[PDB]
């Protein structure tokens, strides 16, 4: 219960950090950090308001968030952790000594705690209409 | 031991803290579940049905939402005021001209009259920004994210001096049907979280709130969050022995088996401070499967925010402290004799959205993709329910009764809840006729 609860706070902190919307200037000399998103856009994206020739980039990219969520999912995913072993004998030895059905159920509970966030809200969904039309 | 001692030691229960409309006594009581009660979701695709879509925002997608938000209001105000055409921000003009844009700040600090800038629309100004000068303006009230039409002079093309500011035009009220005029007296009890004191977990405010509900026998009971506050010290210290997911079930069944005898409909609306739920604004309706056949006829889950028609009256249900969202970062020209809560309420009612503020403050997550489709006014709601950490107040602004009962519990001192009367008067008359004649905010 405590592990899942702390995971809940950690994931909430991460998602709020992403939605904060902090942007950073790509130019090493400028390093402009603003919360307001300018409407002046360049070819690559937003244009820095301090220096006129630079592209603002998100501080926390979606790739970083997805990688963090996948890391949290993987650290409690025993199903893929057991098949990684090259030998079936060692896998069975480790499964029958500690990975009891209750232990597997708890690990799956953590995995499902992650999967509740990873299930509907996502990034792995690709809209074909936006891609073609 | 020491926890919940202060809550039990107070003996000032019973007195009303404020009332609005007509004078009423203490014996507030209704028929409960008797008669016909219509609780219907109205407006856009109803209060979003699924949980959500994603948490991945393409950067070039928020711009279209912002463009639509600016352009729809600008065109509506242009048709209302019969303005011939708009002018780009960067186009110089010696003659006075009308500009269309959004108010904003040029830094990360608090907005002031000197630092007000106007950011134009993409169709006309191609997303430009110019500072504005308010010295030559008699009356104004500006906050970031407000869409207005600004009349002024822009000679050098880099600064716009105001001459006149157009007043926001609210959307026309809902048109009652002939069926809505045949109903009887209706009661709407409203309570808002938190439901416990800031140092104990006995949930005693929830318990005596349920007791008040049972004694009142009301018709509708609207419960706002946070049922599980995200700022409660035990929440972030992970000292509990039960998951907040299960803490949700016991909190639900508390009210469920506490209000079975009353028989009143329950409308549970989440809040952004609900730690256990998805932190997205707007927030989806709560998920709960342990509901019996009797309970499903009395328990209804509505998303946050939403516009719900109760007995033909459009109640605007929102859990965000929108008063603190707006008035904390808004400027004005008059401060001697002016009503603040009223002007923020008017600004909320005129911008045709549930959250005009752009940008928001440091800590609250909004997904802009569904903001355009699930955070707008279909019609001007007849009653606004806007809880706030500020003082409770019920006021009539723009012919609409706005109610702010505040929190049920405020730290170690008790808060307030509200009860409202509603009926449909005769259709004929002097047009505007508020269905909610009587409101009464009483502390728990
Ligand atoms: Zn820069």
């Amino acid at each position: 219960v405590q592990l899942s609860n702390k995971l809940i706070m950690d994931i909430r902190r991460f998602i709020k950090k992403y939605y904060d919307g902090w942007l950073i200037c790509e130019e090493p000399t400028c390093r402009n950090r603003t919360r307001h998103l300018p409407l002046q856009f360049s070819r690559t994206g937003p244009l820095c308001p301090a220096c006129m020739k630079a592209t603002l980039q998100p501080e926390y990219s979606d790739k970083s968030l997805y990688t963090q969520l996948c890391f949290y999912r993987y650290i409690f995913d025993a199903e893929c952790a057991l098949e990684k072993l090259t030998t079936d004998h060692e896998k069975d030895k480790l499964k029958k000594q500690f990975f009891t059905p209750k232990v597997l159920q708890d690990y799956r509970k953590l995995k499902n705690t992650a999967e509740q966030f990873l299930s509907r809200s996502g990034y792995s969904e690709v809209n074909l209409s936006k891609l073609f039309a | 031991a020491t926890p919940s001692q202060k809550y039990n030691s107070r003996s000032n229960r019973g007195e009303v803290v404020t009332s609005f409309g007509l004078a009423q006594g203490v014996s507030w009581s209704g028929r409960g579940g008797a008669g016909n009660i219509s609780l219907k979701v109205l407006g856009c695709p109803e209060a979003l049905t699924g949980s959500y879509k994603s948490m991945f925002q393409k950067l070039p997608d928020i711009r279209e939402v912002l463009t639509c938000k600016i352009e729809e209001l600008g065109s509506e105000l242009k048709e209302h005021y019969k303005i011939e055409a708009f002018t780009p921000l960067l186009a110089p003009a010696q003659e006075p001209v009308t500009l269309l844009g959004q108010i904003g700040c040029d830094s990360n600090g608090k907005l002031n009259n000197k630092s007000v800038i106007l950011e134009g629309d993409r169709e006309h100004s191609s997303g430009a920004q110019i500072p504005v000068d308010l010295s030559e303006l008699k009356e104004y009230s500006l906050f970031p994210g407000q869409v207005v039409i600004m009349e002024g002079i822009n000679t050098t093309g880099r600064k716009l001096v105001a001459t006149k500011l157009y007043e926001g035009v609210p959307l026309p009220f809902y048109q009652p049907t002939e069926e809505d005029a045949d109903f009887e007296q209706s009661m709407v009890l409203v309570a808002c979280g938190p439901y416990t004191t800031s140092d104990s977990i006995t949930y005693d405010p929830l318990l005596d709130l349920i007791a008040v509900i049972n004694h009142d026998r009301p018709d509708v009971c609207i419960l706002f969050g946070p049922f599980l506050d995200a700022k409660h010290e035990q929440v972030e210290n992970c000292l509990l022995t039960s998951p907040f997911e299960d803490i949700f079930k016991q909190c639900l069944r508390t009210i469920i088996e506490g209000t079975r005898s009353s028989g009143s409909h329950l409308v549970f609306v989440p809040s952004l401070r609900d730690v256990h739920h998805e932190p997205v604004y707007p927030q989806p309706p709560f998920s709960y499967s342990d509901l019996s056949r009797e309970d499903k006829k009395q328990v209804q889950f509505v998303s946050e925010p939403c516009s719900l028609s109760i007995n033909g009256v459009i109640f605007g249900l929102t859990s965000t402290d929108l008063l603190f969202h707006l008035g904390a970062e808004e400027i004005s020209s008059s401060s001697g004799t002016s009503d603040r809560f009223s002007r923020i309420l008017k600004h909320i009612l005129t911008q045709r959205s549930y959250y005009p503020l752009y940008p928001p403050q440091e800590d609250m997550a909004i997904d802009y993709e569904s903001f355009y489709v699930y955070a707008q006014l279909p019609v001007t709601p007849d009653v606004l329910i806007i809880p706030s950490e500020l003082r409770y107040f019920v006021k009539d602004v723009l012919g609409c009764v706005c109610v702010n009962p505040g929190r049920l519990t405020k730290g170690q001192v008790g808060g307030t809840f509200a009860r409202l009367y509603l009926r449909r008067p005769a259709a004929d008359g002097a047009e505007r006729q508020s269905p909610c004649i009587a409101v009464q905010v009483v502390r728990i």
